[PDB]
């Protein structure tokens, strides 16, 4: 999971 | 009367800007995983039976050329307007491979008194893309 | 005889105002996932607001991050659905  | 005609010859275009690489200046790393949203999305609005543009890592010149052509298209055989944008993004604001520019400023090619094809006309942004860098930690239910 | 310029615009967001937006490397991002799932599901059926409003469930419900870096984990999201739109939108259509 990453962040935009 | 109630609901938007949608028996056109076309149900219309759906633009795909997909932008997976960044300018260090931005300090945006890789978008991993946006390959799989615009292949899915590409598949799902193709069994809409959309006419679907799919565009990979465009700057924020070329976002905003892109969106001025295909707002001078002519529309009249389109029954809606889909544009999704997947990108790094801040409040208001859609990145380009190079820096930011404003939605408003993409949007607004498309008003009702700017692309009269459209006009009466569904338009719609999908956007996925950072508004900030507020955290949700949520609640227990 | 005249409509506001800025109607008949729908802009669905994958979060709310000021938040993080989020995206798995793998499967892609909790959003775009989610409106694809419910389109597929049904697209032959609902008008899209109702559609967007079973995206924000699914969102809000079937995803939470995780990192091993604890300031971004266990995070929730919500979409947000900004519709400017004047009539209900069906991708079918009854002949």
């Amino acid at each position: 999971d990453e962040v935009x | 009367d109630n609901s938007y005609k949608m028996d056109y010859p076309e149900m219309g275009l759906c633009i795909i800007i997909n932008n997976k690489n960044f300018h260090k200046s931005t300090g945006m790393t890789s978008r991993s995983g946006t390959d799989v949203d615009a292949a899915n999305l590409r598949e799902t609005f193709r069994n809409l039976k959309y006419e679907v543009r799919n565009k990979n890592d465009l700057t924020r010149e070329e976002i905003v050329e892109l969106m001025r052509d295909v707002s001078k298209e002519d529309h009249s055989k389109r029954s809606s307007f889909v544009c999704v944008l997947l990108s790094h993004g801040e409040e208001g604001i859609i990145f380009g491979t190079n820096g930011p520019v404003d939605l408003k400023k993409i949007t607004n090619f498309f008003r009702g008194d700017r692309c009269r094809s459209l006009t009466g006309k569904p338009k719609l942004f999908i956007i996925q893309a950072c508004r900030g860098t507020e955290d949700d930690c949520g609640i227990e239910t | 005889h005249k409509i506001p310029v800025e109607a008949d615009f729908l802009y669905a967001y994958s979060t709310a105002p000021g938040y993080y937006s989020w995206r798995n490397s793998k499967d892609g991002s909790w959003f775009i996932q989610s409106l694809c799932a419910m389109l597929k599901q049904y697209a032959d059926k609902l008008e899209f607001m109702h559609i967007l409003t079973r995206v924000n469930r699914k969102v809000a419900t079937e995803f939470e991050s995780f990192s091993f870096d604890a300031t971004f984990h266990a995070k929730k999201q919500i979409p947000c659905i900004v519709s400017m739109l004047t009539k209900e939108l069906y991708f079918y259509h009854h002949h």
